[PDB]
């Protein structure tokens, strides 16, 4: 069970409560993860990485939980950030090789491929990237690396319908090398196209789970 | 419907936006006239005999008459003045940045296709900026001829070096203006307008240590063969005001045939893989840091090179009790001026230095609000492994711009005097002694970072803080226990006696506590974005 | 007839043909315009604004034409950009009044209903401002003017999905006030609610056309 949390709760103004009694299961496969931007999905995101630390409840990612094993977990985990930037000085592939090496190894015959197929340059610098192509960056370098476990956030996120079909693609052939995924898209089409058993919460609390 | 409707609405979205920016320094560079050189020459140089022999001593030193310029008489103004020729590339500095931040720098974000969208002409925009630029130099201009004119000089002199200031920042307002239609990308618009600059002040500086022709070919230069207070030569200010007729009149064309996203120069590719040196977030900080650390080195290495050449000749040029053997004999050394000038100055280089390492530790806040530090932190990257890469960029490039200039200055002096075996140890270990002061605001802006991120701007108001203590208070009253809450005090002095050595081991262990409290609070801290 | 372009031709470096043969006829309807990034929309909107002149063809945009009446005609045209970075130093509201001194109108009633039901809070500056909320500022600012003619270019970025059924219903309710409107999506799931007669386009011509 690569993430197992129920009972999660966190206040953080102390007076704003963002979690209370939130629960979620995942076994290795892709997990929907359905909410307003205000129910608290990228305060979970952000506790199951070490960067906040809970108030009660369980979480457990993968065996060790995540405040205290934060260095050691975080080799076998790729993540995608809600709101992709850059450094300005840097081109695509120094982007991606760096990053692709701060969380143990790239490969290099998958990298070849995803860059040939989403038709990305990676010699200019990210400074002059428009919109679809800053997103792009973040896919090779996440898509292309040992992980056991991705956490995608708005994956998809500037991207044309074309790319979308290549992102399908691509996460249905990283489905059956035992990866497990979460997407929590706000997109509710590829949520379905790609995703069984969703989860759906509210304020801080799952409303609705299952297939 | 004309192509320039929607100006006026520019400009006023354009005062806004900075209207706190623009009037500090079109105050901070006009006032401090007439109340900080002519009023100091006043109290230094009572007398013409006085000035003459300042004059005088002035005429012999290439690397004091390069850096300002010649003094053509003896007159309270002209020698009043001559200290503030480099007023006139200040203001240059600052209208150059406004342009870019107005015209470029607002296309490359996007924001300048959202407002063509409007009722906007096609040139509202660059002319906003221009006029928002000429009023602010023509604005400064006025405000120090006025602040001159309430003093004891020539009434003649003030209006010729207000209108000389007015057109050094007109001339370079409009270099600005043709400088930002030429790549999409802003900072290299900056670079090159601040390379025109720049030579144009080494073609100013070469001419004036020099025979004096070569200066006539710099717009900087042009500004001070106006000669205020020393027979004015008029026929000069349209020298400049032509120029920059020529150069609005290009700065449009390049626009006419110009798209509005971008133009005229393609940028470089040429990194597609990361090479050995590129997977930590201590070579990360490396590429991110390099640039400044070669401005702020070259820049520290050529002030400490200029104060070099300096130290000899004030022994005899100074003193007398002309009013200087009471604050030097205090802030000093206590004694022979020749030492207790060099100790003087050093601590501005100390003060100079401790501005750098702030900077490079804001680099930390400025990662963080960018949410890029969740991305670093996202991986395999220990909290400590990261906030340890910028530390060290920190203190190693403070420790080093500082022994530089020290041996820059060891080196004038020594080739000066005639002996340089004997000078430069002594000023080494003088610039040496200064890295246990500029090493706090760099523990304390990490303490401010991971005890309250968001305040952690204040530690430039605090290093501001110390520097009103060390003059305040040593040019006025003091009781002694005010002026003990500043690191730059207490650094002793090498060369001769009473060298304690104990401040030093004080401002350490200040050093490494501060640095321990802000790593151990940042740790159990929630990651705030 | 709000747009009728047909023969649009450009070449941007003299070796890149993004344009070549583009047609477009709108009505007084909802339309799609559908293809991928690099296939010469942005372009298109860009011509249609007075921002970058064209090699070839006929654009005529409200009887007059985009490059010499762009001054007359836009005041009756509103706009979306794909990607902005709003001034840092402003707040929301501040904003959405400084764009409304320069279309040259504002509509309280509806500005102030806007703000209510997408829930923006503009006293906040924008440089606090977070994905979701940014778009939300361009989307009031839009919606509360007095244009006949909108040009939104991926309006509905970074909005959860009850946002984008609220923004679904705004359209829905500026359509039949005789508003016309131009989508350009990137997400066919709210082409399809909202618009019909879309065009879909490849290179630099229109491959498809029609309900
Ligand atoms: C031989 C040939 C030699 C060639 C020489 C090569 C030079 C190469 C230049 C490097 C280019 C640097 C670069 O590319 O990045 C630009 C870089 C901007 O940073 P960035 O990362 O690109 O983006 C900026 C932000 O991201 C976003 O930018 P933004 O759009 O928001 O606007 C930025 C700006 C927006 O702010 C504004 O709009 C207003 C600007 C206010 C400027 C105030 C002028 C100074 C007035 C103070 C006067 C004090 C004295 C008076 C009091 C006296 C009391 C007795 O805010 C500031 O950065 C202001 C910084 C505060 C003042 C900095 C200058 C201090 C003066 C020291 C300069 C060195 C001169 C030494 C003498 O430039 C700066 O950092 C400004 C520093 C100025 C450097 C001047 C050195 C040039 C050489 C001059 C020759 C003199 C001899
Ligand atoms: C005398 C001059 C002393 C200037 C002392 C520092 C002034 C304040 C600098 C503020 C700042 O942002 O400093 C700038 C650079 O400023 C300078 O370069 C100041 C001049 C230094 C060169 C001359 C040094 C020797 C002078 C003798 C930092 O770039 P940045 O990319 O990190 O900016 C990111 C902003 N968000």
């Amino acid at each position: 069970v690569p993430i197992e949390i129920r009972g999660l709760t966190k206040h953080f103004g102390s007076v704003r409560a963002l979690d209370g009694l939130d629960l979620t299961v995942r076994e290795g496969e892709v997990h929907g993860f359905l909410g307003p931007n205000g129910a608290g999905k990228s305060t979970t995101l952000r506790i199951l990485l070490g960067l906040v630390k809970a108030d009660g409840g369980s979480v457990r990612l993968l065996g060790g939980d995540p405040w205290t094993d934060a260095v050691d977990l975080h080799r076998h985990i790729a993540y995608v950030p809600g709101d992709v930037t850059l450094w300005p000085s840097l081109t695509g592939g120094e982007t991606i090789d760096l990053l692709a090496r701060m969380r143990g190894g790239i490969d290099n015959a998958r990298r070849a491929e995803l860059i040939e197929r989403f038709g990305l340059d990676p010699t200019k610098k990210a400074r002059t990237y428009s919109k679809g192509n800053r997103q792009k960056v973040s896919l090779i370098s996440a898509l292309s690396s040992h992980a056991t476990l991705l956490l995608l956030d708005e994956p998809s996120s500037g991207l044309d319908p074309l790319m979308e079909n290549v992102f399908q693609q691509c996460i249905g052939e990283a489905r059956q090398r035992g990866v497990t995924v979460l997407l929590s898209s706000h997109i509710l089409a590829e949520t379905e196209a790609l995703c069984e058993k969703v989860t759906i919460i509210r304020a801080g609390k799952t409303v609705e789970s299952g297939s | 419907g004309s192509g320039f409707t929607g100006t006026l609405g520019l400009l006023r979205l354009y005062l806004r936006r900075d209207r706190v920016s623009l009037p500090l320094w079109v105050l901070l560079l006009s006032v401090p006239l007439a109340t900080v050189y002519i009023a100091s020459v006043e109290t230094v140089y009572p007398d013409r005999s006085a000035r003459a022999a300042a004059a005088a001593a002035i005429m012999a030193s290439p690397a004091q008459r390069a850096l300002y310029g010649p003094v053509y008489n003896d007159s309270l103004g002209a020698v009043g003045i001559w200290k503030a020729g480099m007023f006139h590339t200040l203001i240059a500095v600052a209208v150059i940045l406004t342009v870019i931040r107005h015209t470029r720098a607002d296309e490359e974000s996007g924001r300048a296709e959202l407002i063509d969208s409007t009722v906007v002409g096609r040139y509202a925009n660059l002319t906003g900026a221009l006029l928002l630029s000429f009023g602010a130099s023509i604005a400064t201009g006025a405000i120090g001829a006025l602040g001159l004119l309430a003093t004891d000089v020539a009434p003649a002199g003030s209006v010729a070096f207000g209108v000389a200031l007015a057109a050094s920042g007109m001339v370079f307002t409009a270099v600005a203006a043709v400088a930002a239609q030429l790549s999409p990308s802003a900072r290299f618009t900056r670079a090159v307008a601040f390379a025109v600059l720049g030579t144009a002040f080494a073609l100013r500086a070469i001419g004036d240590a020099g025979s004096g022709t070569l200066s006539w070919c710099s717009p900087l230069g042009w500004s001070l063969q106006v000669r205020p207070y020393a027979g004015e030569r008029w026929w000069v200010l349209l020298l400049s005001l032509a120029t920059a007729a020529v150069l609005t009149v290009l700065a449009y064309r390049l626009r006419a045939g110009r798209d509005v996203g971008a133009g005229l120069i393609a940028e470089r590719p040429g990194a597609g893989t990361a090479g050995p040196m590129l997977s930590e977030p201590f070579g990360l900080a490396w590429r991110l840091n390099r640039g400044s650390l070669l401005l702020w080195t070259v820049g520290l290495c050529l002030y400490g090179l200029v104060m070099g050449s300096v130290v000899h000749g004030i022994g005899d040029q100074l003193g007398d009790n002309t009013a200087v053997r009471d604050i030097v004999t205090r802030m000093g050394g206590t004694g022979a001026l020749e030492q207790a000038f060099l100790a003087l100055a050093f601590t501005m280089i100390g003060m100079v230095a401790a501005a750098f390492a702030v900077s490079l530790t804001l680099r930390l806040h400025q990662e963080e609000t960018g949410l890029r530090a969740e991305t670093l932190l996202a991986g395999a990257v220990s909290r400590t492994h990261w906030l340890a890469s910028h530390l060290a960029m920190a203190l190693a490039g403070s420790a080093v711009a500082t022994l530089i200039s020290g041996v820059a200055a060891g080196l004038a002096y020594g080739m000066t005097v005639g002996d340089v075996g004997g000078k430069l140890p002594t000023v080494v270990g003088t610039a040496a002694v200064q890295l246990p002061a500029v090493w706090l605001l760099s523990a304390v802006t990490v303490g401010l970072f991971g005890l309250a991120p968001r305040f952690t701007p204040v530690a430039w108001g605090v290093l501001v803080g110390f520097i009103a203590l060390y003059l305040l208070g040593s040019l006025a009253g003091f009781p002694q226990m005010l002026l003990n809450l500043e690191p730059f005090a207490h650094i002793p002095r090498v060369g001769g006696g009473d060298f304690t050595a104990v401040p030093l081991l004080w401002l350490l262990a200040i050093d490494a506590a501060l640095i321990t409290l802000g790593a151990m609070a940042f740790r159990r801290r929630d990651v705030r974005c």
